[PDB]
């Protein structure tokens, strides 16, 4: 996260760290959506241009974390993966269209002050909140700058951007399964996700029922926090039918 | 840079 | 889950975090 701040304790209890076993390192962010299911970006698990293709046993899920590097004894919980599910029409060849994957845990994780699932949006909540100017919140342990790494979880609030502005900021083909967020050059304020934040949640707090909803997944961007560029996010509601299909069949 | 995690999670 | 999106250390105890008001103010 570039130009964000330290998270408060328990601020984002759905935040998940995807952790590579060997070598031990941060792979991606992710989110807890039930006691057995974790949501992330497909490109965190599968991206052939970078020779990335992780299998279940390559990875661990670390939940309830604040510190990036510490083993947070008695606070974090570490889970093994039973199965990875990548969207069947995830487009890794071109533009990361449908950049979404589910991971089922081998065992349910115990909820605590630091560990709690986020809501997934219904159509109405999506329609109400996914509007240009409305702000969401992105969290992660990724890079503090495009070109180091934070001591603890970082947070930044960013406005959703008009789709034509998103489209005009890039040569990459944008789809309805994406949205973009971030400040314009003229708006003064700054902030963006960056590498390492991939797969983490873009969340919004519904003013109707005061619950947090995950509207987006950190997906891609050209550099980090560049003037005139925006962060792009997987549109979670647009792919919720797939999410529900996987959980209904395998959960 | 990462602190070692308990061996039980790596077996 | 019926309890999703409600944080034990914030919503569950009616405490607000330091910047969630920024989000609310953006929701017209
Ligand atoms: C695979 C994907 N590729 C990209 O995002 C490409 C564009 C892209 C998009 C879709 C298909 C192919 C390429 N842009 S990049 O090459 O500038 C990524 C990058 C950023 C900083 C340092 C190093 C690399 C990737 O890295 N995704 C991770 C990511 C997530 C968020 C941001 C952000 N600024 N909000 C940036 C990068
Ligand atoms: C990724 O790895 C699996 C095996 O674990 C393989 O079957 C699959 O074809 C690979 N997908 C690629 C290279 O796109
Ligand atoms: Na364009
Ligand atoms: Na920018």
């Amino acid at each position: 996260i570039v130009e964000g701040s330290d998270a408060e304790i328990g601020m984002s209890p759905w935040q998940v760290m995807l952790f590579r076993k060997s070598p031990q390192e941060l792979l991606c962010g992710a989110s807890l959506i039930s006691d057995r299911w974790v949501l992330t970006a497909a490109h965190c698990l599968l991206y052939p241009p970078w020779d990335k293709n992780f299998t279940e046993n390559d990875l661990l899920v670390r939940i309830g974390k604040h510190s990036r590097t510490r083993y947070e004894r008695n606070i974090e919980k570490i889970s093994m993966l039973e199965k990875i599910y990548i969207h069947p029409r995830y487009n890794w060849r071109e533009n990361l269209d449908r950049d979404i994957a589910l991971m089922k845990l081998k065992k349910p994780v115990a909820f605590s002050d630091y560990i709690h699932p986020v809501c997934l949006p219904d159509r109405e909540t999506a329609a109400s909140l996914l509007q240009a100017g409305y702000k969401g919140r992105v969290t992660g342990w990724g890079n503090l700058k495009e070109t180091g790494q934070p001591s603890v979880l970082q947070v930044v609030n960013l406005p959703i951007v008009e789709r034509p502005v998103c489209k005009d900021s890039t040569r990459i083909r944008i789809t309805d399964n994406m949205f973009c967020a971030g400040y314009k050059p003229d708006e003064g304020k700054r902030g963006d996700a960056c590498e390492g934040d991939s797969g983490g949640p873009f969340v919004m707090k519904s003013p109707f029922n005061n619950r947090w909803y995950q509207m987006g997944i950190v997906s891609w961007g050209e550099g980090c926090d560049r003037d005139g560029k925006y962060g792009f996010y997987t549109h979670v509601f647009r792919l919720k039918k797939w999410i529900q299909k996987v959980i209904d069949q395998f959960g | 840079d990462f602190e070692e995690i308990p061996e039980e999670y790596l077996q | 889950e019926a309890d999703c999106g409600l944080r034990p250390l914030f919503e569950k105890k009616s405490l607000e975090d330091k910047t969630e008001r920024e989000l609310l103010e953006s929701y017209i």
